[PDB]
RNA sequence: AAUUCCUUGUCGGGUAAGUUCCGACCUGCACGAAUGGCGUAAUGAUGGCCAGGCUGUCUCCACCCGAGACUCAGUGAAAUUGAACUCGCUGUGAGAUGCAGUGUACCCGCGGCAAGACGGAAAGACCCCGUGAACCUUUACUAUAGCUUGACACUGAACAU
RNA sequence: GCUCGCCGGAAGACCAAGGGUUCCUGUCCAACGUUAAUCGGGGCAGGGUGAGUCGACCCCUAAGGCGAGGCCGAAAGGCGUAGUCGAUGGGAAACAGGUUAAUAUUCCUGUACUUGGUGUUACUGCGAAGGGGGGACGGAGAAGGCUAUGUUGGCCGGGCGACGGUUGUCCCGGUUUAAGCGUGUAGGCUGGUUUUCCAGGCAAAUCCGGAAAAUCAAGGCUGAGGCGUGAUGACGAGGCACUACGGUGCUGAAGCAACAAAUGCCCUGCUUCCAGGAAAAGCCUCUAAGCAUCAGGUAACAUCAAAUCGUACCCCAAACCGACACAGGUGGUCAGGUAGAGAAUACCAAGGCGCUUGAGAGAACUCGGGUGAAGGAACUAGGCAAAAUGGUGCCGUAACUUCGGGAGAAGGCACGCUGAUAUGUAGGUGAGGUCCCUCGCGGAUGGAGCUGAAAUCAGUCGAAGAUACCAGCUGGCUGCAACUGUUUAUUAAAAACACAGCACUGUGCAAACACGAAAGUGGACGUAUACGGUGUGACGCCUGCCCGGUGCCGGAAGGUUAAUU
RNA sequence: AGGACCGAACCGACUAAUGUUGAAAAAUUAGCGGAUGACUUGUGGCUGGGGGUGAAAGGCCAAUCAAACCGGGAGAUAGCU
């Protein structure tokens, strides 16, 4: 049975990557949060 | 010509095809080529505007000459081509100069036909000159609606528009629609008729047929729920309301044109 | 009749026997002509019905080959659980292992069965209730996008009546 | 280690995606492994991934994203031009052998190739963000010529048989060799060459396109494979000195032919059809502005450079997605033998495995199967399930029909093996020899050798010859939908949804309509034989009556009627 | 020639049994349908919540859909347990 996680690489860096975080104000909004927050990993990036 | 496919199965029992072997069997004029991206009926917001719109063949754009401002250029018909863009064929002519361009088809040009465009051309099919040189009465296609423009009337697989009266700076017209509208008389038109009669008597015979071209299926919307269409659904087969289209509208006799910018070239709507 | 309530309508066919099926009849509760009517070859993992072949589907089960079940060694769950020294019957309190009377019954496992413990599982979905929701409908109410009408503004010039 | 069993269009091999050391060696057995564990994808330590040619990066662009100005929008922001990004596509070059416990087209040996920089020499019109060519493109079908590959023979080496025979028509193994370079064949495409002229290719042009003459027919391009060379080499069954029986030096015979043959190659070809089949750059040319005893361009030689990153291992699975060492899911490539139409199926080769609890017993009952007396649907809501049919060839085949079908209708007969026809035929393949020549990968004749059906006749074995696996039950009446398709992922596959066809209606283009406060976009680079909406639903015969209601489309006399005044 | 025929791969999911604290939060086994097309598949892109998409089932939109998910208004309100 197919499941719902497929992973592709760069699926996933382009879809919630830094670059693509910082492209937009709510991404950026996003990565405050999480810095905010302290989160060792801001993102997905690797 | 309009030959029946033979039922050797179903899908084919109810094909019929319009051959015409004057087409020529070849790849088209590769410099008057352009690419021709399918869209699916979406517009810039990724949103399906125009429904029932995807899939079908690649299709390639022909660059076709709707001006026809090659004045006093003697020119010659190369062959006809199928042109998958329209209903209309269309013809590869060669100017006096050395300049290939593409035409529409009218109902009786052939490979080895001579045309020619502006104000002196004379008066044959193919020729294109402004309405007010044409005499009265004559049928014609390719009509411009504006000076210099381009033609955008009768380009279908065989229309065809006469010119009624010249009242002066303005030439009334009685298009295909039954519509009698005036334009100016300094517009281009061609002389004839798009030559493909016998596009409207072909029947595509199978649901696939109707694929080929990009057209998708179409869901009535009785068969719909209320919550995705008027028509909505019941127990059963109700349809107690008045008809309508998606974002409620009668569209059974209720006239939506509200233009009203120039609403002065018109004289008569139709029928 | 995918439509017929009365109804298994009536007659015929098929069966020893046919509320189904097929063919007619018309008394169409409550068919009907593009929310189509009546036909229709072909097609269908489609509905109904009848035959030949075929058989453990059955009369009526028998034997056999394997995997479990069973025993030994190793590892090692689960739902459930107020507490239990946790029997039958009749009666009682509204269908009793637990009350009354009475009968029966040495203590404790293992393999089986599933009648009861109103067994386990999911704060019944049916039903009603709440001045509870949510979507949906419309000639319910009140609004409103859109469409449409006119006035004024952007907006002037002469001429004639 | 010897047997046995299982997969073998994989349960083998090589990758992408993804994972991220799971790879190799040593060591340890608490935990992890559904048991034990000396073992492990477990713990600990060490080791391991070598590139001008593979891939990425890089050059080029598709869908699409972003977007200087710009247009639009309360703000945020939206769309979009010039541009700039974006592979799943296009663009230069490496093959064979050997080698490590673990890497290799990356290291080593041998033999090659590509694109650039600099310099020398000779000959020289060079030059672009421009022009043209090219790149450059569909589906289906059809053969023909080939190769991968396989079979047999020949050759070489070895063998003479645990039990009758086996010195022969016997048995086992091997018989392998690339890129590159040269040759330019089967076959495909195209008529060349020279001069003159021209409203075209945003200006120019010797290039492209177009026009008019002259002159010859042989010019050119593309092109699998074969052959030669690469190769007096490498590899090589097996031997000989070493030989911790863990393995290395040296040596190492034959290394040919015939036939069959692809879904791969010629083929981005050919034929044919309608639904009419990417873009851009590299590359080849054209000149402009400009630079000209320069600079640049062409060829040869020489020299230098080709960085950086990935490279282990798994990759139909115990390493990825499923919480698991989970009967699930996961794209590409490779494609042996016998039988067979076949990538089905059976049995096997190479290779890989026996699926991480076993040992006994041989109760009920459950699960998965085999067989069955007599009967044969009496079962049951219902022939559910099971049983049964099953192949090829020939004969034969109804109603009905849209004349295609129905149809493999139904039904019947023959199938093994041996021999002969024919010591292996018809057919296919095709050597030597002979003849011809513009002598060449040539043509004709020629038929050796190899390969090889199908049929007839006769004989013969069994209960049974399409013997296994594999492999249609058939027929009659009828409702519904024409049909192929589509649908409630995870209880509904249907008579529902689509559908071709039909009709009504809207829409004259800045179209109707749709998404958007707007710009704008789709509709459409379309134009009434078009497009949107609605209903109906192939086809055939037809589709009657009613406009009071509601809606829609018109109408003008009057009545009523908002802001405003 | 064919939304032609038989039939593997491939894509589907009609019947039955098993399983139902499953090997599996939909699978296995034996049959079954399509299998040159309205086919199927890899990679990437686009459409966003009263919205998308939908050969239409209220289907699907990350095991969730008659209005997804996450955070916030928020200790909503609960004449009810």
């Amino acid at each position: 049975m197919k499941r719902t996680f497929q992973p592709s690489v760069l699926k996933r860096n382009r879809s919630h990557g830094f670059r693509a975080r910082m492209a937009t104000k709510n991404g950026r909004q996003v990565l405050a949060r999480r810095r905010a927050k302290g989160r060792a990993r801001l993102t997905v990036s690797k | 010509a309009v030959v029946k496919c033979k039922p050797t199965s179903p899908g084919r029992r109810h094909v019929v095809k319009v051959v015409n072997p004057e087409l020529h069997k070849g790849k088209p004029f590769a410099p008057l080529l352009e690419k021709n991206s399918k869209s699916g009926g979406r517009n810039n917001n990724g949103r399906i505007t125009t429904r029932h719109i995807g899939g079908g063949h690649k299709q390639a754009y022909r660059i076709v000459d709707f001006k026809r401002n090659k004045d006093g250029i003697p020119a010659v018909v190369e062959r006809l081509e199928y042109d998958p863009n329209r209903s209309a064929n269309i013809a590869l002519v060669l100017y006096k100069d050395g300049e290939r361009r593409y035409i529409l088809a009218p109902k009786g040009l052939k490979a080895g036909d001579q045309i020619q465009s502006g104000v002196d051309a004379a008066i044959k099919p193919g020729n294109t000159l402004p309405m007010r040189n044409i005499p009265v009465g004559s049928t014609v296609h390719n009509v411009e609606m504006k000076p210099g423009k381009g033609g955008q009337l009768a380009r279908s697989a065989g229309t065809y528009v006469q010119i009624v009266a010249r009242d002066g700076a303005y030439v009334t017209l009685r298009l295909r629609s039954g519509e009698m509208r005036k334009v100016e008389a300094d517009c281009r038109a061609t002389l004839g008729e798009v030559g493909n009669a016998e596009h409207m008597l072909r029947v595509l015979g199978k649901a696939g047929a109707a694929r080929w071209r990009g057209v998708r299926p179409t869901v009535r919307g009785t068969a719909m729920n209320p919550v995705d269409h008027p028509h909505g659904g019941g127990e059963g087969r109700n349809f107690g309301k008045h008809p309508v289209t998606p974002w409620g509208v009668q569209t059974k006799g209720k006239k939506t044109r509200s233009n009203k910018r120039t609403d002065k070239f018109i004289v008569r709507r139709r029928s």
